[PDB]
């Protein structure tokens, strides 16, 4: 359990962070049309963002979809959600 | 208490880990013969590090040797330290890899992979607690670097959650010994850069740099070269064996060192070196220490660190020094310095304190930087690598084992997206858009 | 146990066999009867290395070396000499006539009733061998025996045996003297052979080796003797690195691996530095980089080849005695920046290094003074296309009139076959003025993002 925790943890991390990335270039260009040379996204850091690079970068479109329980006793699940969500 | 098991494969390997045997069994007084002839209290307290207890109160180190070809092994046994050995661990066979990385990798070294890991398994069911693996070996060889990175794939994929260091030997500019260096290097650095906690960085240019103007030696062998390896791989795991004012184990150098996972290639150094002579005409104090360490000259890798800039270093100092100098020291090389060391890390300087220095000195301190130049070095493989690829220079040799064109391709592009990030961190602002 | 088998082939076969185990025998401490007092006297060793004696119970040392010939003379000589009781009696040699400088009478008519045997007894030597290497096959183009015969025995190897390497040392004619009339026939013949079923094949001119001899070792009337001593000096300094220890040890394979590119490109050049009087050896240093140096210069070269005409597309030396790497370093250092040898450009590293402790021995009555280091030179570069281009020439001016053909014709041959041969050569050649062109140029660009 330890270990999927982790292995989990990290990825999720991994694509926040290429999808912040990706977001953060396209405005900067969409607007600056500038061509700041290319980057760097970090898709080697995982297996998942690695086979999904194609998809993610490149003319492509993107949308996370996050679902918030509405109870009080879910208090600590639901804000944790939020803050995955405030990325990107 | 913290174990490790030691590997070491290829003709490279097996010299280094002799000489490596030697430097660390005279400093935890081993006889040859493997009993203890020590005089200070210390040296038995932490011996479970490397070694096992045999019944005549005799101590076996935990070392696995590796190779394709048995005449290395010979070379081993008839020495000075050939007996300390246990016959067991001499896992080997014969028709070597003829400097093929396919052969050492899938036709020759996946039959003998089976006995070595059976070994190691062995070897690492009987320690108390696990704390990471070495790996000794050559880059631009044949038995060395394929079988080492088939070693490290198999094992990283049964012990996970354990530290896996290399100290790795890889080709240079001018310095190269086979015709076939880039294809073996690029190959071995697509397999390290995936499956390995930390890599330290060594060439023989740095080395033989550091013999002819450091330690004026007029005609260095490779027994120096060994030595002043030795040196460091011991200075590196110092505070697992022995007390100190401020400790530093392996898993804490990787930590404080290395920011992204995929960023874990390292420039060791050692300190003091001086030509005999000229010994007594230098005090020895930690501002000396200091200025060594950092001196371009002295790295061990050939990539100069003013060509780019510091991500990490980490400090470990051995023998008894003031706490306060040791700070003060690290923190005007950084502020001096500040356009090597990168801006959004506040403190890029890890460092640890052990009491207990070597034997014959009263100072000594171990370096071991993370900085974007090693990119250069990638770069220059990668250079010959496709100078020899555009044509299929000597492609057959390889895919007549059972190999394929594409998997040069994964190699190459992994070793151009790794020097990215490095280039990239590189730079010294980013302002403009 | 690296074992190595060696084959003879034809009176220059056999006599450089001679040479050659004259020198292994007294490199071992073997004397000619086939006892070695060596271990006797200390009481064991291993100075019965496995790579060419095999020991028997009593104590005698048989080498694993195979003797074929045609001609009874050459082997009545062995079978009477000094070497008697060294070789084992059977010897292989056919109680007729000889292929008299024709290959269809060695590969088709005579060449039969013979290869059977030759096939039974290396059978036999394989069995006994443990962990075996390779074959080392010596013989010459242009005699009937070593051509026809040779090509025959090679085919049926690569049929049974198949991944063991066959490395070749052979005899090319030279460019102006020779001794037979109809040697282009028997070497373009031979060539088509020699290029799908050895793995690296070493080539030597005689008259290349009397230039050596009357040059550096001051005899002024040199004969086959002292070139199958060099010869022998030569295979000694090939093979020496799975016999003794040493810094940087080369077997067998990495010599393939780091000297031929493409499986078609495998004729290397071979050079020995040391060669000097034993009166010249002193007043003279014989350091590492005068050494080295010596074995690039065209004057020293085994072959009528100018290395100057062609590029070097790989090199490897071969150290014997008191060497250090960084000699070696600084030699190879000292060597790429010299502008009159150009290196291939898809070749950046071109360099391989071996280094020996056993420095060099001197044979009783030889040539060759005693030194202290010692470096043997094996280059694979495209000049060695000219020593073909000349004999295909020669072949011309024979084949236009079909000159001394009916010889070949009436021994089981058709005319066809020596224009088959003659493409394959020229195929050969093609090869060579492909793989020394320099690259077309960048072939590739990318843009900053130009906007
Ligand atoms: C009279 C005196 O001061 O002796 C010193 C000495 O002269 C110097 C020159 C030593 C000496 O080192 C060398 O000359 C040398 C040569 C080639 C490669 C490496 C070293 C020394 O050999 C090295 C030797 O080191 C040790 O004794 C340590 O325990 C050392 N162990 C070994 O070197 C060793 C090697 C083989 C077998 C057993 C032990 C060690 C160093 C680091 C980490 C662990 C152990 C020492 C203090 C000295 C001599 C003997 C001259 C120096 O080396 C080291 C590593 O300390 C050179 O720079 C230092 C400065 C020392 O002053
Ligand atoms: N280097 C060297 N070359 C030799 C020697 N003996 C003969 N040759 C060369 O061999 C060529 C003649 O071919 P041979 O090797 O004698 O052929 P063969 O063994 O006699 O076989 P047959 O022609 O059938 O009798 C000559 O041109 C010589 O130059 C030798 O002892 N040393
Ligand atoms: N430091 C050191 N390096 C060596 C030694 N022997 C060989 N090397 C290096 O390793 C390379 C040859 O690799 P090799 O040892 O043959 O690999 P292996 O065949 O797998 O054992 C050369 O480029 C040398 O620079 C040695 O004894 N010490
Ligand atoms: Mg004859």
């Amino acid at each position: 359990r330890l270990k999927e925790g982790a292995n989990i943890n990290k990825s999720l991390t991994t694509l926040g962070k290429v999808i912040s990335a990706l977001a953060e270039m396209d405005s900067g260009p969409n607007k600056n049309k500038k061509k700041k040379k290319t980057d760097f996204i970090p898709y080697r850091d995982s297996v998942l963002t690695w086979l999904l690079r194609e998809n993610l970068g490149g003319n492509s479109r993107t949308a996370m979809v996050a679902a918030l329980s509405p109870a009080d006793i879910n208090y600590d699940e639901t804000l944790s959600t939020l803050r995955y969500a405030d990325r990107a | 208490m913290r174990e490790i098991v030691h590997i070491q494969a290829g003709q490279c390997g097996n010299q280094i880990g002799a000489k490596f045997w030697e430097v660390i069994s005279d400093e935890h007084g081993i006889d040859p013969t493997g009993s203890y002839h020590g005089d200070s209290d210390l040296q038995l307290e932490r011996i479970n590090v490397y070694y096992n207890e045999a019944t005549g109160n005799k101590y076996v180190p935990r070392a696995i040797l590796v190779d394709l070809e048995p005449g290395t092994m010979d070379s081993v046994r008839s020495g000075p330290f050939g007996q300390i050995f246990r016959p067991d661990n001499f896992v080997f066979g014969q028709s070597g890899a003829g400097n093929n990385w396919a052969k050492g990798h899938y036709t020759e070294g996946a039959e003998l992979v089976d006995s070595v890991l059976d070994v190691v398994r062995k070897e690492s069911e009987s320690c108390d607690c696990l704390q990471g693996f070495q790996l000794t070996h050559s880059l631009g060889g044949g038995t060395g670097s394929g079988m080492g990175t088939l070693l490290i794939s198999k094992i990283r994929e049964e012990y996970p959650d354990r530290i896996m260091n290399t100290f790795s030997v890889m080709p240079s500019p001018k310095v190269s010994d086979t015709v076939v260096e880039p294809y073996n290097a690029t190959l071995s650095v697509h397999q390290l850069v995936e499956n390995t906690d930390e890599t330290y960085c060594i060439d023989n240019e740095a080395l033989y740099d550091i013999c002819f103007r450091t330690l004026k030696l007029t005609t260095p062998t490779y027994g120096d070269l060994n030595h002043l390896v030795s040196a460091t791989m011991s200075g590196v795991t110092t505070c697992l064996r022995f007390p100190g004012q401020l400790n530093a184990d392996l898993r804490k150098l990787a930590v404080n060192m290395v920011p992204f996972p995929r960023l874990h290639f390292f420039m060791p150094g050692f300190a003091p070196l001086t030509s005999r002579g000229s010994q007594q005409y230098r005090a020895l104090t930690v501002p000396e220490l200091t200025q060594q360490m950092f001196d371009s000259k002295n790295m061990m890798a050939a990539c100069d660190p003013r060509h780019g800039r510091y991500l990490t270093v980490a400090a470990i100092f051995r023998g008894r020094m003031s706490m306060k100098e040791v700070d003060e020291q690290m923190l005007n090389v950084q502020n001096k310095n500040s356009s090597y060391f990168v801006e959004w890390i506040p403190n890029n300087v890890k460092t640890a304190v052990c009491d207990i220095p070597p034997r014959g000195l009263k100072m000594s301190a171990t370096f071991i930087g993370n900085s974007t130049a090693i990119q250069e070095l990638f770069k220059r493989i990668s250079e010959q690598f496709t100078a020899m690829f555009r044509r299929k220079a000597f492609l057959h040799w390889y895919t007549g084992e059972g190999m394929d064109e594409m998997e040069f391709t994964e190699a190459e592009s992994n070793m151009n997206d790794l020097v990215s990030e490095y280039q990239q961190y590189q730079d010294a602002t980013a302002d403009e858009q | 146990m690296r074992e190595c088998i060696s084959i003879h082939v034809g009176q220059a076969g056999v006599q450089i066999g001679n040479a050659c185990w004259e020198l292994y025998c007294l490199e071992h401490g073997i004397q000619p009867d086939g006892q070695m007092p060596s271990d006797k006297t200390i009481g064991g060793g291993d100075d019965s290395f496995n790579t060419f004696f095999s020991e028997t119970g009593a104590g005698k040392h048989v080498p694993r070396a195979v003797f074929v010939d045609l001609e009874p003379t050459v082997i009545d000589e062995v079978r009477t000499g000094t070497y008697r009781q060294l070789f084992h009696p059977e010897q292989l040699i056919t109680g007729k006539e000889d292929a008299a400088n024709n290959y269809a009478r060695g590969h088709y008519t005579i060449g039969k009733e013979i290869i059977d045997l030759v096939l039974d007894r290396i059978r036999k030597l394989a069995d006994q061998c443990t962990g075996l290497q390779g074959f080392l096959v010596f013989h010459s183009f242009g005699g009937g025996t070593g051509s026809g015969f040779t090509s025959l025995l090679m085919e049926r190897l690569s049929v049974d045996y198949g991944k063991k390497s066959k490395l070749e040392f052979s005899i090319y004619p030279a460019p102006q003297v020779s001794t037979a009339v109809v040697e282009p026939y028997n070497s373009i013949l031979t060539t088509h052979t020699t290029l799908e079923h050895s793995d690296c094949a070493f080539m030597v001119d005689n008259e290349a080796i009397y230039d050596i001899c009357r040059r550096n070792l001051d005899i002024e009337r040199p004969t086959y003797t002292n070139l199958n001593r060099l010869i022998s000096q030569i295979v000694s300094s090939i093979t020496a690195s799975l016999r003794f220890d040493g810094a940087l040890n080369v077997d067998l394979t990495e010599f393939q691996t780091n000297l031929v590119p493409y499986p078609r490109i495998h004729f290397p050049l071979a050079t020995y530095a040391p060669v000097i009087s034993a009166e010249k050896a002193y007043h003279e240093q014989l350091s590492v980089a005068e050494i080295t140096n010596a074995c690039f210069e065209p004057a020293n070269q085994m072959v009528k080849c100018d290395p100057r005409h062609g590029k070097y597309m790989a090199c490897c030396l071969l150290y014997r005695g008191d060497v250090v790497p960084k000699d070696v370093n600084a030699a190879i250092a000292t060597i790429k920046t010299k502008r009159s040898i150009q290196f291939v450009d898809w070749c950046p590293t071109g360099f391989k290094v071996g280094i020996n402790y056993q420095p060099p021995t001197v044979v009783p009555g030889g040539d060759l003074a005693k030194v202290q280091r010692a470096v043997c030179m094996l280059s694979n570069t495209t000049a060695i296309a000219e020593a073909w281009a000349r004999l295909d020439h020669k072949f011309d001016l024979m084949y236009a009139k079909r000159a001394f053909v009916h010889w070949y014709v009436g021994e089981g041959m058709e005319e066809g076959e020596f224009s088959e041969a003659r493409e394959d050569m020229a195929a050969l050649e093609k090869d060579y003025e492909e793989v020394g062109v320099d690259s077309v140029e960048g072939e590739g660009e990318e843009e900053g993002e130009e906007y």
